[PDB]
């Protein structure tokens, strides 16, 4: 009846009678909105306003709820809150307000005539009101809050928290709810116009609370002090008031960590590595504890009191690392929200993208040698910063020259269009027309190249493209503002091709930029593990705030001379339009006008610099065309990281290499640079560290940008990864499992639970209750996710419902009597959250027929063919293997409903969703831009290819054309192109085609087998032996390395019997990957492989044809020929599991540091690939069961069968 | 073979001074290279106005060394066509493709020749001020040669050895063409005709070169007169040819005037004026604004008051035009004022010449705390003698641009292009780059040159030239050439192209 009385919610185990009642009760909240708002909203429910209990720590904290008057008593719609100039041009320069103020839902009334300046603002308000706050990643946002507080009651047992009575003291206005969205109007619907604007965030605000609770970050008098603070920045303007305070709020830590005095750390090697721990000061020197006194002056006037005596509760109460660490994940949780911040980009435009002045103006170079107009080709710099940045990155011109020299430019344009385009679009759809005929509407950049590819070698192409806007295109992210991104056409984008293209060889001669390491696991953080574990440190993370409108024409003119540097040394005919010649030019000293020989490169170079216009162009409803002022920088642009980059390590560098010249020494080891992101490491005594990082200081406030300098002892931060004392402070709060960018149908609903599952992964490490997140997935599966409608044809209605319902049950309508072929609600089971090719989903202890129980899968589970296992282990897969038998028991299969879940599955029901489709061009106009696009660099690859397929077609062996590679770009403007600007949705339904098997799947439907699952068959034993834990599980008890990794943990105790990742512990490297996934990139499951293999086992003369069709180089043809190879011969076992690295984090990805743990029989050992075979079960098992491990060693037993499946 | 079919476009090499030797192995040559041209563009318009193979056809034409022939068929098909074309004119070697190193011939070159040229080494021909040089190869070989006639030089074309058939006539005598051409028997000769003016003048440090888009007769000049006399005209038309500074001067006088070739307008200057005009056009946009950056110095008052009347006549709007002393004018009055005005004829009333700037006095006393009075004195200076003034002088730009205060430069003009007297179009002034986050909002700012030497023209000044000098080489290190360049030639054919109502 009821969630927190289930036997599930007391067992937390799925029996036969336990699993049922979880299905229905978790359908019944997915159906009707009748019982959410009974399940939301019941009368049983007691409003608790005092409560007691336990902080993160564990100390008695006591709270209040208060919800101010404004919530519940909004005040009226005051238009000044939004005011306009004088011209009403534009909204007023000093405007209070860039976000949803609040007020009731009702007094916003557009009662202007149409066409006026008014009418414009209030539609645009209108559109801010009830459009920009759906932000529902899975469901509708009622869904999502039931799915959370059905977590909340399944795990809590009782329905008494304090998160209930926010829930019904704000969203409790009738016998209804006070509003609702729907999909076919977008946009949120009031029913009660007395409540206020910004209450439909509120939902997602109490997700993200009960997703922190859930998480373990959280306590219940700590979600009421988040709660009250959250409704107190609403008070007036939410948005306005988090942002204000987001500093502030989390900024105390460092004092904190300052007052604990001690902490006992773990130490890092440089080889990745865990080698000790030592036990270090913590206090802080004293040019840190000045800064102090600021803060708590701005805390005490700036924050509410209620978190600000929080604050001082955790700046009290902490004595070791762990403390300070808990109480900042709490804070991370009261402070930022999970939504993403959104609003009208006429408010967030002029604190975006308007252009701003710091510090000192930024003088220029003096210029050697110019052209004909007077425009620079050489320059330098007197005396200053750019003499300082020049000092630094001029010794690397020649050879960053000589690196260009070896590069087809074309080719490399060509290559950037298709693959990673800096905007990634053109954002809007646009027209393509030539010689006076349109060619296709489309909005990727290569059909426009392909569209144009006639003036691509014409030089007033560049000058047309001076005459077009640069566009404008907003984005969302959590924690920040609005940040409007630029757009531009696909000939300013070539104009700025050459300057990336020079910046871009610097990152292969030195080591101070982070590109290379974004690996997803803790390899991106090593170098900061390396560098806390040291003594005499002085860490440094200076932030730059608001770099790209920061950078000013002079600015972009230091980065310019380095350009013009490597230009003018390197040899470069034929860019673009433009070719090597002589050319007439000036020259400082001489009085009339020399003639040098300027390549390619060096013309195009000194054209872009010449000609600079940032100012982005925005259209808007309101207001018509909305142009910016100039200096910004634009960052849709080819060079804009490269740019940041280069510059702020030439000025680093500069300054080391400068307070040499001067006499001082440097104590600086590292620094890491990714563009607005620097991290300097300083080592040596307190007086160099400051003087170095004083001068660096100043140094950046010369160059004309603001900073502030966040600089610690022992903490450091880079790309939003803290790390502190050799140890990773995650950011849960950065991951919004219920919001989105943009609103999106799903459809799919396989693509729904990998990026559910894939966010999981993400929040696996930075949280610290992996199981209360691995419960919120369930519900949120269970209830979200669990609706699919389907269009039946009425003659087939009665057939195909009576078919289906025996595996599923199904929700029928009455009839259909003005059109035809209504629509069909089914809801899948709950077994398909746990299938192959389902939801992949990590599964609970399922009951077997004697009692047993199948393992609770941890966090760490494998995903993808493995999932199908979970079919043997309900089926008792040790006495399957007792008695040498492989029946699966399909009974106890079907009496928890699995086989619906294969029906489902294999007949591909949730496949047939609605299809925008487009309206293509013609097939000889695509031949025709294909052949033209193909003219533009590196000739003659793409027809040889095309002519290997005919030659490979003609005699019997016909290649698929998403392979060959003469074909694919004629793929490619086939998909992105369109004859017309609008696109149809089209629905699908059951016919005869699908209903004949409906009806021939649906009489008995045993589950099949194939011959290649037998290697499933395989358990683990209980020995009474204890194995060893690692040497490093002792260096680790002492401030766990991650929330989830405390002593005693799962994680901790993973890492205890696994270890940690090493890039160069690759034992076995073929034959694991092999039987798991590819060869070296080329996977078996590959239409490339299966083709080739196919030709491979035929006549051997076609083959040289299959490489010119591939049209691979040699090495590669080497590598796939020892591929076919190596499957022609022990290639028959294969297993298929996937991990992510997100997941293992910390942990290994090597299957052999499994092998000391389990005792295996040399007996066994019939093949040549059962060792890394056996390495891989014993690595999957034990990472998929942690929750129950207690030290134990293991060993494996094994099926007759499988020994037989292995041996042939 | 030509870029440009000179058989077709004969007119275009009329203008450059080219006239066609009538109707021998070059007489062929240059018939092939036309029927050339005409298969490229037969082929290049099947296929998307590109060429299927532009290595093979560059061989074919250029090196001659190549031959398709049937023994698929439909991807060479066009291949064999020019293989049989060029297998015919049984030429020893190949026509190199031939460009003139013209920006106005650039641009008229077609796509497929453009195709050709980056598989190509091109014959690649140098102009001197837009004319390309006649002792050529290929222009001694295929065009008239040209013969002057100067005031020394002039007699019958007996006298040497002239022909019709062979030599055009560059009259430079100063003489009108029918009198040369009925009095000193040049009857049967062509004349080559050019519409603008090439002046050499006295400079400070030698002789200047002067390219005036004015004929000799509309522009009323001789040798011997002024810089000051007809000053207007060579500075709505004139282009300085020389280096940086070129020390043209108010004492400049006329060596010699000759007619030369008219200059042709930039792409990029054109596009962003275009680009200009079109939001001065259009319904869709509120407000229109073009900064235009000069040195201190340039007399660019002067020529945007014209262009302000004339953007007027031709558009039919009201346009407004702020100076560039504008908001120093408007600080000197108003810095004391709590709440000052912001109304577009108050600010345009402080814009004369006889009110004092703001930054012309911090200047005037950052100078005097040097003991710096005259322009000996500062000219005197080192070079990091003056730099270490000119960081003072930053000092005291930077509190004007760093902050939106109610005096502040940045709420200067927001409350000016945001009034409600205050006209739709506006030409706004600027001094430096940094002014690009404080000037309002725009798409189209460029930076201008002039026919003055700035330095020059500081120096030779009164009512503190010094405090001139000083901001002049202050704002030049504030100002590079970051920003499209114009000429004021450029910014009136921008006008006379745009297309109106």
């Amino acid at each position: 009846t009821e969630l927190y009385n289930t036997i599930f919610s007391e067992t937390r185990k799925f029996t036969r009678e336990s699993f049922k009642e979880i299905e229905h009760l978790t359908a019944k909240l997915a159906n009707d909105r009748v019982a959410r708002h009974d399940f939301l909203f019941n009368n049983s429910i007691a409003l608790i306003s005092d409560y007691s209990g336990e902080d993160s720590n564990g100390n008695q904290l006591q709270a209040t709820v208060t919800i101010p008057n404004e919530i519940t008593n909004p005040k009226e719609y005051d238009p000044s809150d939004y005011p306009l100039a004088e011209d009403e041009s534009f909204f007023k320069q000093g405007h209070k307000y860039d976000y949803l103020v609040t007020f009731r839902a009702g007094s916003l009334t557009n009662t202007y005539e149409p066409k006026t300046k008014m009418y414009k603002l209030h539609a645009a308000l209108d559109k801010l009101m009830h459009v920009k706050q759906r932000k529902s990643r899975f469901a509708d946002l009622w869904r999502e809050l039931c799915a959370v507080i059905a977590s909340l009651d399944v795990w809590y047992q009782t329905t008494n928290y304090p998160l209930r009575t926010y829930v019904k003291l704000l969203f409790h206005k009738g016998d209804e709810f006070p509003f609702y969205e729907s999909p076919s109007q977008d946009k949120i619907i009031f029913n009660d116009k007395s409540v206020a604007s910004i209450l439909p965030t509120f939902v997602y605000t109490c997700c993200q609370v009960g997703t922190a609770i859930m998480s373990g970050i959280l306590t219940h008098v700590e979600s009421i002090v988040a709660m009250n603070h959250f409704l107190h920045c609403a008070k007036d303007s939410y948005i306005d008031e988090k942002l204000k305070i987001k500093g502030i709020g989390r900024s105390w830590y460092q004092e904190a960590l300052h007052n604990v005095g001690r902490a006992t750390v773990p130490v890092w090697s440089q080889f990745n590595e865990v080698i000790g721990h030592r036990t270090k000061t913590t206090s802080e020197p004293h040019f840190v504890s000045s800064t102090f006194i600021s803060l708590r002056a701005k805390r005490a006037e700036l924050l509410y009191p209620e978190f600000n005596e929080y604050i001082n509760r955790a700046l009290r109460l902490s004595k070791t690392q762990n403390d300070v660490a808990n109480y900042y994940a709490a804070c991370r949780a009261m402070t930022n929200d999970g939504t993403f911040l959104a609003t009208l980009t006429e408010l967030s435009l002029d604190a975006a993208v308007f252009p701003r002045i710091e510090q000192r103006l930024v003088t220029r170079p003096a210029v050697l040698m110019s052209n004909t107009r007077h425009e620079s080709l050489k320059q330098k710099y007197a005396n200053g910063v750019g003499s300082i940045a020049q000092s630094y990155l001029s010794s690397f011109t020649d050879e960053i020259a000589k690196r260009v020299n070896g590069i087809h430019h074309d080719e490399a344009w060509l290559n950037f269009l298709t693959t990673s385009s800096p905007g990634r679009k053109l954002t809007e759809i646009e027209k393509l027309e030539v010689g006076g005929d349109v060619a296709a509407w489309s909005n990727s950049r290569i059909v426009m190249q392909a569209v144009f590819a006639r003036e691509y070698r014409t030089p007033e192409r560049i000058f047309k493209s001076l005459k077009a806007p640069i566009k404008l295109v907003e984005r969302q992210q959590s924690d920040r503002r609005q940040r409007a991104i630029s757009g531009l056409d696909n000939d300013r984008l070539f104009l700025s091709f050459m300057p990336y293209t020079i910046g871009k060889q610097i990152y292969d001669l030195n080591d101070n930029a982070a590109q290379g390491k974004q690996a997803g696991n803790a390899f991106d953080i090593g170098e900061m593990l390396y560098w806390t574990s040291q003594r005499n440190v002085l860490l440094s993370s200076i932030d730059v705030a608001g770099m790209d409108a920061s950078v000013t024409t002079n600015t972009k003119d230091i980065y310019n001379t380095f350009v013009l540097d490597v230009a003018s040394k390197c040899t470069v005919p034929r860019f673009g339009p433009y070719y090597a010649k002589n050319m007439e030019v000036f020259e400082v000293g001489k009085r009339q006008s020399q003639v040098k020989y300027v390549n390619a490169a060096w013309q195009a170079c000194a054209l872009e610099a010449a000609n600079s216009q940032t100012s982005t162009s925005y259209e808007s409803e309101i207001f018509g065309q909305v142009k910016n002022a100039e200096g910004t920088y634009p960052s849709g642009r080819a060079d804009t990281s490269t740019h940041h980059t280069v510059l702020l390590q030439g000025l680093v560098r500069g300054n080391e290499l400068k307070r040499a010249s001067d006499g001082k020494n440097s104590c600086l080891t590292t620094i890491k640079i990714l563009g607005d992101d620097i991290m300097e490491i300083f080592q040596g005594n307190e007086n160099d560290t400051h003087d170095h990082a004083v001068s660096n200081a100043s140094i950046l406030n010369e160059s004309g940008f603001a900073t502030t300098a966040e600089l610690s002892q022992n903490s450091i931060v880079l790309l939003q990864q803290l790390v502190v004392n050799g140890t990773f402070w995650g950011f849960a709060d950065r991951i919004s499992l219920w919001t989105r960018e943009d609103t999106k149908d799903i459809g799919r609903l396989n693509l729904a639970m990998m990026e559910l599952n894939a966010l999981i992964d993400d929040l696996l490490f930075r949280v610290r209750r992996p199981e209360g997140l691995k419960m919120l997935g369930f519900f949120c599966g269970a209830i979200c996710l669990r609706r699919f409608t389907l269009s039946v044809d009425n003659k087939l209605y009665d057939s195909t419902y009576n078919n289906l319902s025996k595996y599923m049950t199904l929700v029928k309508y009455d009839k259909n009597p003005d059109f035809d072929s209504t629509l069909m609600s089914l809801i899948l089971p709950l077994a398909w959250l746990f299938m192959p090719r389902g939801g992949e989903y990590p599964a609970y202890p399922f009951e077997r027929r004697d009692g047993t129980f199948t393992e609770d899968e941890s966090m760490f589970t494998a995903r993808g063919a493995y999932k199908r296992r979970l079919l043997y282990d309900v089926s008792n897969i040790r006495e399957m293997i007792q008695q040498n038998s492989m029946v699966l028991d399909d009974d106890l299969l079907h009496e928890y409903g699995f086989t619906g879940a294969l029906l489902l599955i294999d007949l591909n029901i949730l496949d047939l969703i609605d299809e925008v489709k487009k309206e293509d061009i013609s097939p000889v106009k695509v031949n025709e831009l294909a052949t033209s696009l193909e003219q533009l660099g590196k000739l003659g690859e793409r027809e040889k290819s095309r002519r290997a397929a005919s030659d490979l077609k003609i005699r019997g062996h016909a290649l698929s054309n998403d392979i060959v590679y003469g074909y694919g770009l004629q793929e490619k403007i086939q998909k992105s192109a369109m004859a017309t600007k609008e696109t149809t949705v089209q629905s699908k339904r059951v016919s005869s085609r699908l209903h004949e098997v409906i009806v021939a799947k649906t009489r008995d439907y045993k589950i099949p087998t194939m011959p290649a699952d037998a290697l499933h068959l395989y358990e683990f034993e209980v020995e009474d032996v204890t194995v060893d834990l690692l040497p490093h599980a002792k260096h680790t008890s002492y401030s766990n390395l991650a929330y989830n990794m405390s002593f005693g943990s799962d994680g901790w105790f993973a890492f205890a019997l696994l270890g940690g990742l090493d890039r160069s512990a690759n034992l076995l490297r073929l034959d694991v990957a092999s039987i798991r996934g590819n060869y070296h990139k080329f996977s078996y499951d590959d239409p490339v492989f299966k083709q080739g293999y196919k030709i491979y086992k035929s006549d051997a003369t076609l083959l040289n044809d299959f490489f010119v069709a591939i049209s691979a180089g040699p090495k590669e043809q080497g590598i796939l020929l020892r591929a076919f190879a190596y499957y022609s011969l022990y290639g028959n076992v294969e297993y298929h599991y996937v991990l992510s690295p997100r997941q293992l984090f910390f942990l290994s990805d090597n299957p052999v540091s499994a092998e000391r743990l389990v005792r295996i029989p040399p007996s066994y050992y019939v093949s040549t690939q059962c060792r890394a075979l056996y390495n891989i079960f014993s690595y999957l098992h034990i990472l998929r069961s942690i929750t129950s491990n207690q030290g134990k060693r293991l060993g494996m037993v094994l099926h007759p069968g499988l020994i037989a499946y292995v041996r042939g | 073979m030509f870029a440009i079919d000179p058989l077709k476009h004969s007119k275009l090499y009329e203008e450059y001074g080219l006239y066609l030797r009538p109707h021998a192995p070059t007489i062929r040559s240059i018939k092939y290279a036309s029927l050339i041209h005409s298969m490229l563009a037969k082929h290049a318009a099947r296929h998307n106005g590109t060429l299927i193979n532009p290595r093979m056809y560059a061989d074919m034409i250029t090196l001659g060394n190549t031959k398709v022939t049937v023994t698929d068929i439909v991807t060479y098909k066009a291949l064999t066509e020019m293989s049989t074309l060029i297998e015919s004119f049984r030429l020893p070697s190949g026509l190199a493709l031939i460009i003139f190193d013209d920006e106005k011939y650039q641009s008229l070159i077609p796509n497929y020749i453009n195709q050709l040229i980056a598989y190509t080494q091109p014959h690649i021909i140098p102009t001197w001020q837009g004319i390309a040089d006649f002792s050529d190869t290929y222009l001694r070989s295929y065009f008239k040669r040209p013969f002057e006639l100067t005031a020394s030089n002039l007699a019958a074309p007996q006298k040497y050895n002239l022909s019709p058939m062979t030599r055009s006539i560059f009259n430079n005598t100063g003489r009108e063409d029918a009198v040369i051409r009925k009095l000193y028997g040049y009857g049967e000769y062509v004349f080559i005709r050019y519409e603008g003016c090439l002046i050499t003048w006295t400079g400070i440090y030698g002789e200047v070169t002067m390219m005036v888009n004015l004929s000799k007769r509309d522009l009323g000049l001789d040798v011997g007169d002024d810089y000051l006399k007809e000053y207007k005209k060579l500075l709505f038309y004139g282009v300085i040819t020389d280096a940086i500074p070129s020390g043209i001067s108010a004492r400049s006088t006329i060596m010699k005037i000759s007619p030369h070739k008219m200059m042709n307008p930039s792409g990029g200057a054109l596009a962003v004026l275009s680009k200009f005009l079109e939001a001065v056009v259009s319904t869709n946009v509120i407000n229109a604004t073009l900064v235009v950056y000069a040195e201190k110095g340039a007399g660019k008052t002067s020529f945007l008051s014209t262009y302000a009347e004339q953007l007027s006549l031709a558009s039919g709007q009201v346009v407004g035009h702020l100076s560039s002393d504008a908001y120093g004018r408007w600080l000197a009055k108003n810095k004391d004022v709590e709440e000052p005005s912001f109304a577009y004829d108050y600010v345009l009333s402080l814009d004369t010449d006889d009110n004092e700037s703001y930054y012309e006095q911090k200047a005037s006393e950052l100078l005097i705390s040097h003991g710096i009075s005259e322009v000996a004195q500062y000219e005197l200076l080192s070079v990091r003698k003056k730099i270490k003034m000119m960081d003072e002088m930053n000092e005291v730009l930077i509190a004007q641009l760093e902050n939106a205060d109610t005096h502040s430069e940045r709420n200067f003009y927001y409350m000016v292009s945001t009034g409600k007297t205050t006209p739709r179009t506006l030409i706004v002034e600027g001094h430096f780059n940094a002014q690009d986050a404080t000037i309002a909002r725009t798409d189209t700012t460029v930076l201008l040159r002039t026919i003055n030497d700035t330095t020059q023209a500081m120096r030779d000044r009164q009512r503190g030239g010094v405090v001139q000098l000083f901001l002049r080489d202050t704002y030049y290190r504030l100002l590079p050439a970051l920003h499209t360049t114009v000429y004021p030639f450029e910014m009136l054919e921008s006008i006379r192209r745009w297309k109106w109502v």
